[PDB]
């Protein structure tokens, strides 16, 4: 059922951010044949697992899933644990982790705590990976807030030259909510996706982490900025629309002064 | 072969359609329950099963509707609801029947329901619509009177809205007043309610509302329903100026304390220092 | 801002200027020999021949590639250490807020104004930094003014020409009675 997929995925865009996960449950119960198709292509809250071998907190995706199992990144283990061997190499276990370190920092610099998780996989051309990060506000602390990104980057490594084409897709989903006696309680939520495409050098002095690392915290600013500015903008703008504090009489007195200044410019040609 | 023994039951397809539905965000209504005809696929379920869902929604939105021979529109809520799908049109002093899925009222009939109030009534009603007109560009309200556990309360309803599904954006704004006359003093309580639907290239939502309380000295007619508005005036112009004064607190408080734009040292991440450094700095600051 | 982060990098190559009186030197010097260069990489990494400028007094000093890496922070405000959008970012930004409608027309017709853009090469850079940020087939003409310094006043000049200006501004009498309340009226 096509048409109904469509509109699976039309009512989900339309429907409450924060209720995602039981709303998605009921639409698949409906149509279960296109579960998997529901699953994939909407976008879920990330969900956080325990590893106990390290004893870290590791962000789960699809890419480190084999069956039922999720790999733990710092690890390298299948929970429930496999006898599959499906690591592509060693130089990928010494590179993804060395990854989760960098990003590791970033993450602490910037939203100071949280969890962040680098899975990195082999392919014919070049690696590709996910990078997972996910922040939630303090539960004491009056304000309430969840952060959630999905930074998907493929790496074609170039044979001559070491200039390797960058492809990122970054899905960021943001939770807020402000409980001030004065408004009450105002929750203000919202999703964006975006792609860029780069040609960064690769070597020992620019390595493959430092090129991704940059492009990754460009497309988090570019989005950050262009969130708070044009989108909460533009939802601001629409409230002010709805109701007005100064009268329309006030106001159409300067429209009248305005409109005979214009009239007074064009007159003056 | 996928389990498709196990499908939804008919009673189980209505409560998760009526979700959808009663829940549909202001302006996108009608596309929210063609999207759940589609995935229930049995037209005479959800049309009998989902009946409730329509009136829920029309009556939660204050729907205006426009009777034939009159020059305003009147607001559909709970507060006019005379049953047999039927709504009273206090100002006009009539009944009508309104079609919840098609938006229409037919059939208007001579009805009087104010009894001792109306006095009380027409003197809000006058206040209000002077109100709205100087504050909401495209602004209605309907004012009912009612006896509620002995109690004489005008009840004042106030919508306004903004669609524009072609610059990809809906608003709407909702006003309830009830102010509860128990002479010499009078319950005043208020919920204001705020959403709007930006998604162009996006989706970003916001859902507000707050409650108010407040009471005031019973007078006559025309100095009680004076006051009740500059209430009002006083009590809306509070909570959009706070909405306003949120929209700068967020950019300076939570959604920088989520992500912050720098590191506290204000300058960005060196990666080819960090992959060195990280190394010096776990011995260094030890 | 450029001034004190100019200042900050001719310290850095071994030229003090402690003085208030010796900052405005900084600031001849700017106003003298300072272009944006087209790619920033670019001319960080190659070698700037040293572009010597003659000092009110006599001296000597080799101004080399501060020219080009002290104007850069209108674009890179982070240089300075500002949680600020670049110059670029706030035209694009600006634009895209309005509606649907005007947009096609706010690109199409882009005035450049104030003293920070008199700096050489200050359009070539701008409108390929514009082009990359606004959205894909949307034509960005940017005019320039010859007296960019001058259009406010120039402005302010013809509106006061008018006989419309004698109701727009507020009386003397009408201050005193209203207050503050009067102007915040009649300003537009």
């Amino acid at each position: 059922s096509d048409q109904q997929l469509d509109c699976a995925l039309d009512l989900m865009r339309r429907l409450p951010p924060q209720q995602i996960e039981k709303n998605l449950s009921d639409l698949i119960d409906l149509v279960p044949s296109l579960c998997e198709d529901l699953l994939s292509s909407v976008d879920q809250p990330l969900k956080i697992a325990r590893d106990k071998v390290v004893g870290k907190d590791y962000l789960l995706c699809d890419y480190n899933r084999d069956g039922d199992s999720y790999r733990s990144p710092w690890s390298n283990k299948y929970d429930p644990p496999l006898e599959d061997g499906a690591m592509p190499s060693a130089r990928l276990r010494k590179l993804e982790v060395e990854a989760n370190n960098a990003f590791d920092q970033y993450r602490d610099l910037y939203f100071e705590g949280g969890v962040s998780s680098v899975y990195l996989w082999d392919l014919d051309h070049g690696f590709a990976g996910v990078i997972l990060i996910k922040k939630a506000g303090d539960g004491s602390k009056k304000i309430k807030g969840c952060w959630d990104s999905i930074h998907v980057v493929e790496v074609q490594e170039k044979s001559s030259g070491r200039t390797a084409h960058y492809k990122l897709t970054s899905t960021v989903m943001l939770w807020l909510q402000t409980n001030k006696s004065g408004s009450g309680t105002m929750n203000l939520g919202g999703s964006l996706t975006r792609q860029m495409e780069k040609d960064e050098t690769v070597s020992d002095c620019s390595p493959h982490i430092a090129n991704i690392g940059r492009l990754v915290e460009d497309m988090e600013n570019k989005i950050r900025s262009t969130l708070n500015e044009i989108y909460f903008g533009k939802t601001k703008d629409i409230v002010n629309g709805l109701r007005s504090v100064q009268t329309f009489a006030d106001k159409s007195k300067q429209e009248a002064l305005k409109n005979d200044l214009v009239e007074a410019l064009k007159r003056k040609q | 072969m996928a389990d498709f023994d196990d499908r939804v039951s008919d009673e189980e397809k209505v409560r998760i359609a009526a979700k959808f539905i009663t829940h549909a965000p202001p302006g996108e209504f009608n596309e929210v329950f063609n999207d759940v005809r589609l995935l229930l696929n049995n037209d005479n379920l959800l049309r009998e099963g989902a009946a409730h869902a329509f009136a829920q929604y029309n009556m939660d939105q204050f729907t205006p509707v426009k009777i034939e021979g009159y020059e305003d529109q009147v607001l559909i809520t709970e507060h006019g609801d005379l049953g047999n799908s039927r709504f009273l049109d206090p100002r006009n002093k009539i009944s009508f029947k309104f079609d919840h899925l098609r938006k229409e009222a037919s059939d208007p009939q001579p009805e009087e329901a104010d009894g001792g109030l109306k006095s009380w009534r027409e003197s809000c009603d006058s206040a209000l619509r002077a109100y709205v007109k100087d504050h909401y560009s495209n602004g209605f309200c309907t004012v009912y009177a009612k006896t509620i556990d002995g109690q004489q309360t005008i009840i004042a309803c106030i919508e306004s809205h903004q669609f524009q599904p072609k610059n990809f954006w809906n608003g709407r704004w909702r006003s309830e007043w009830k102010f509860t006359i128990t002479p010499p003093t009078a319950q005043v309580v208020g919920v204001l309610k705020i959403q709007v639907h930006y998604y162009e290239d996006g989706n970003v939502q916001l859902v507000s509302h707050k409650d108010v309380q407040d009471s005031l000295t019973v007078s006559n007619e025309a100095q009680t329903a004076k006051e009740f508005i500059k209430i009002i005036e006083n009590a809306e112009n509070e909570y959009q100026t706070a909405i306003s004064e949120n929209y700068q607190t967020m950019s300076d408080t939570t959604f920088k304390a989520l992500r912050r734009q720098l590191p506290v040292t204000r300058t960005k991440i060196d990666w080819n220092k960090i992959l060195s450094y990280k190394i010096g700095k776990e011995m260094q600051n030890a | 801002d450029v001034s004190r982060f100019l200042r900050l990098y001719l310290r850095k190559e071994g030229y003090d200027f402690h003085s208030s009186s010796e900052f405005e030197i900084v600031k001849a010097i700017k106003e003298r020999a300072c272009y944006l260069s087209i790619n920033p990489q670019k001319d960080e990494t190659l070698e700037t021949e040293k572009a010597q400028y003659y000092l009110p007094d006599g001296s000597t000093i080799e101004i080399g590639p501060s020219r080009f890496r002290a104007p850069e922070l209108l674009f890179r405000p982070d240089l300075i250490g500002e949680e600020s959008e670049g110059i670029h970012e706030v035209l694009v930004f600006a634009i895209q807020k309005s509606d649907m409608d005007l947009r096609r027309t706010l690109f199409s017709n882009i005035v450049l104004s104030g003293g920070s853009t008199l700096f050489k090469g200050f359009g070539d850079r701008l409108l390929s930094e514009v082009k990359k940020l606004a959205p894909k087939d949307v034509k960005i003409r940017i005019s320039a003014p010859q007296e960019r310094l001058y259009s406010t006043w120039i402005g302010g000049s013809i509106l006061a020409s008018l006989d419309t200006f004698k109701k727009m501004w507020v009386s003397k009498k009408e201050y005193e009675e209203d207050g503050a309340r009067s102007i915040h009226r009649k300003t537009f």
